[PDB]
């Protein structure tokens, strides 16, 4: 926000551990982050 | 034989209104040319548009080439093939002058048939946004006509150079101009002030137009406006959980939010660097009149408190208001504002409302003065006092009843 | 400004009743020199000697005009940067042209160049890892790497170095190659041969991925771009000069197209964040373009260089190929969590 809000990509690594903190981020991207931002949640396991 | 004008002379008074930007002007200008059988004015207006740009000693280096010959675009548009995109035509540089020309041509149309009658007399002439421009020289002599178009050419030009849209997204879609409905002017400014607390001095949103009681317009940078859009949505949703508890003080608000098609911020500090430049642009031309400085500030920076101005000329007891603005804008904005206070309003260049104008019998549209239905006192043979209403008059009794219980 | 010419008639040869003055080439130069530079910019290099651009400042309104000259919306495109790398060409233009003729052109070439016959081959901007920014001032240097002749004519590749004034470092490198069609030389000889590439140390390979289908209109008149870029060539403006050069009409500036297709690649595969993403772009002009032109562009994702995605662009007006473009783009910025 202080450095500009433009497109961000959030990638989790460690293979099968990847869905967790992404799902943690996903639900977090919902509740406070409702501002309608373009964000990409990517997982090493799932989204390779 | 125009009855209104004939009314205007002996009877009820009149006021001229001019619309602003966001009027969808081109299609009105295209029709106005096609509906015009008299091209006489357009000959001089086109030549003076060419002329006035050349002697200009003001900077105006970028503006003059990006200006376009009005006669060519019209004849092209009349061949039905050529015309630039709406995005190009809506840009302040070529749009602002074009809007005035539509309004000026709208003045001439009525002036063609009835001029001896359709000559001067308003009580006052008022305008909205850039509409205040065409107001001034209409109240001045006829040689000042292009000066409007001349200043309009300068207004949209500097405004464009200083600040222009750098981005847009199909969702909403997001402009510099935003409007919220149903919410108080105090409540809107609250959320505005709530959001403006979080942003820098360079891109604050501000209240531009107050269109009515609960209807307002806030403007600024498209991105920052989109941020204000977020808070109003969250409150709308949190209050939804309230309404479904079936409680009134605990009820959701049902506002209406949605952006506008306007391309650039007006009546905002973002145009502040434009005032100076515009001012010099007028003095280097034969446009010199002392209101060029005041018009610019009113249009570019100072807000427009609208309801209060046209109402002020209305509370003077002037019964009629016409609007020569493109399509027709501000003619209908003003109507529910005043409504039943005795004012009524015909859109000018609208064929239906002009049919009134040109006839002896179709003229007197005067909206109902609610005080007309104000209750009165009645006496009877046995000498009973009766309070008179539309109810009592029928029933012959007091305007009060015990409902079925 | 006026242009004069002279003829001479010897009728002893009937097949050659008219033979016209050999001073034409030098006479044409004096005419262009008055119009082009007006002695406004002045440095006096020979073609090999460096051509210097004194000082250059970027106003916020020069940002707007260019970004407004080329715009894209219908495809969800949002241009963002302080200075688009396309804006480099406006700064380096007046200097590059000065190298088109010289004593080295006098030695090995006839010095026969029609300016109307000038053809732009390729244009590219290579970054030194620095990107252009707000108010800091620029100073540009232009050098001619080689002067070549081809079967189709004379070619002059021009190297350009853009430097930030206040900081005093070289931000970017701009490359231009021009084609005059009438000349031959002992300087640099090419038949069909010229080649350029955007290369990087570490690379990854990918598969063809369709990104966007683009619709781009050409401007109504070419004068607006002519004012900003500083290209006054009558070919794109005056119809008499365009017809004299045997052209389809007042051809759209290839340079406008260059920023036209770029602005899309800027915003599309670049996404709402173009500024730090595109580190380079190259553009090849396949065919001429008339104003009022509906052109369809298509960018695809091909491969990866130095962690930056490469993006190939093809252009079609109906059946005709127009521009071949290729760009190096950084990926949408990634944040990692373990």
């Amino acid at each position: 926000a202080a450095g500009g809000l433009g497109v961000e990509r959030f990638v989790e690594i460690g293979v099968k551990s990847a869905p967790t903190v992404a799902g943690l981020a996903t639900n977090t991207l919902k509740l406070p982050e409702y501002s309608h931002s373009t964000v990409e949640v990517l997982n090493s396991e799932r989204d390779a | 034989a125009h009855a209104l004008v004939d009314r205007l002379s002996a009877g009820e008074p009149y006021a001229v209104a001019f619309g602003g930007q966001g009027s969808a002007w081109l299609e009105t200008l295209e029709e106005l040319v096609s509906s015009a059988g008299i091209e006489s004015e357009l000959a001089t207006l086109a030549g003076e548009a060419e002329l006035l740009l050349e002697p200009v000693a003001s900077e105006l280096v970028v503006v003059r080439p990006i200006g376009f010959e009005p006669l060519q675009w019209v004849r092209a548009l009349a061949a039905e093939e050529p015309v630039p995109s709406d995005k190009q035509l809506t840009s302040a540089a070529v749009s602002v002058p074009g809007v005035l020309l539509t309004q000026i041509a709208a003045v001439r149309a009525l002036a063609r048939q009835g001029m001896d009658l359709t000559a001067t007399p308003p009580v006052a002439v008022a305008g909205h946004s850039q509409g205040v421009l065409a107001v001034q020289a209409l109240a001045a002599k006829g040689a000042k006509d292009v000066e409007l178009l001349a200043l309009a050419q300068l207004i949209g030009a500097a405004g464009t150079l200083v600040a222009r849209r750098r981005g847009i997204t199909v969702l909403g879609d997001r402009p510099p101009m935003v409007s919220v409905t149903n919410a108080d002017p105090e409540r809107i400014y609250e959320l505005l002030e709530e959001f403006s607390s979080d942003v820098r001095t360079v891109l604050p949103p501000v209240l531009s137009i107050r269109n009515g009681r609960r209807s307002v317009v806030i403007t600024g940078t498209p991105e920052q406006l989109s941020r204000f859009e977020l808070y109003c949505t969250q409150i709308a949703e949190k209050e939804e959980a309230e309404r479904k508890n079936k409680l009134r003080g605990g009820a959701v608000f049902a506002p209406v939010f949605d952006p506008v098609q306007v391309e650039v911020g007006f009546h905002t500090p973002r145009l502040s660097d434009g005032i100076e430049i515009v001012g010099r642009w007028a003095e280097t031309v034969g446009l010199d009149v002392e209101l060029a400085k005041e018009l610019t500030e009113s249009i570019l920076v100072r807000q427009v408190d609208w309801v209060d101005e046209i109402t002020e000329l209305h509370e003077a007891g002037a019964r009629w208001i016409l609007d020569l603005g493109p399509g027709d804008i501000l003619t209908r904005l003003t109507a529910p504002v005043i409504r039943g206070l005795g004012i009524g309003i015909v859109p000018a260049a609208t064929r239906g409302g002009q049919r009134n104008l040109f006839t002896v019998g179709a003229v007197p549209e005067v909206a109902r003065p609610w005080s007309s239905y104000a209750p009165t006192v009645v006496k009877l043979p046995d000498g009973s006092v009766k309070l008179e209403t539309k109810f009592t008059r029928l029933t012959g009794r007091s305007p009060i009843l015990l409902a079925g219980m | 400004i006026e242009i004069r010419f002279t003829l001479t008639d010897v009728v002893r040869s009937g097949g050659a009743p008219i033979v016209e003055v050999d001073d034409a080439a030098t006479a044409m130069r004096a005419v262009l020199a008055i119009a082009a530079g007006v002695e406004g910019p002045e440095n006096l290099p020979k073609v090999v000697d460096n051509t210097a651009t004194v000082t250059v400042d970027w106003d916020p309104e020069r940002v707007a005009d260019h970004t407004g000259v080329t715009a894209t919306f219908g495809a969800p495109l949002a241009p963002t940067l302080t200075v688009v790398p396309d804006a480099l060409v406006g700064r380096c233009w007046p200097a590059v042209f000065a190298a088109i003729g010289s004593a080295a052109t006098e030695a090995g070439f006839p010095v026969i160049e029609g300016l109307l016959s000038l053809v732009h081959l390729d244009h590219a901007a290579r970054l030194l890892a620095e990107l252009p920014k707000e108010p800091a001032e620029f100073t540009v240097t232009a050098k001619a790497s080689a002067a070549t002749d081809t079967e189709v004519g004379r070619v002059v590749p021009v190297s350009v170095e853009v430097r930030n004034a206040a900081d005093g470092a070289l931000l970017a490198t701009l490359e231009e190659r021009f084609a005059i069609r009438x000349x031959x030389x002992x300087x640099x000889x090419x038949x069909x041969x010229x080649x350029x590439x955007x290369x990087x140390x570490x690379x990854x390979x990918x598969x063809x991925x369709x990104x966007x289908x683009v619709t781009v209109g050409a401007p109504v008149d070419m004068r607006p771009f002519a004012v900003v870029s500083g290209d006054h060539n009558p070919i794109h403006t005056d119809r008499a000069a365009a017809l004299l050069a045997g052209l389809e009409g007042p051809i759209v500036h290839g340079m406008w197209l260059s920023a036209a297709a770029q602005h899309v690649v800027t915003a599309t595969d670049g996404k709402p964040v173009p500024p730090a993403k595109l580190i380079g772009w190259t553009a090849r002009f396949l065919g001429m373009v008339k104003p009022g032109d509906q052109v369809d562009f298509r960018v695809d994702r091909v491969g990866i260089d130095v962690g930056a995605e490469v993006l190939e662009v093809s252009a079609r007006i109906g059946s005709e190929l127009v521009m071949a473009a290729t760009a190096r783009l950084a990926a949408p910025k990634t944040v990692y969590a373990f």
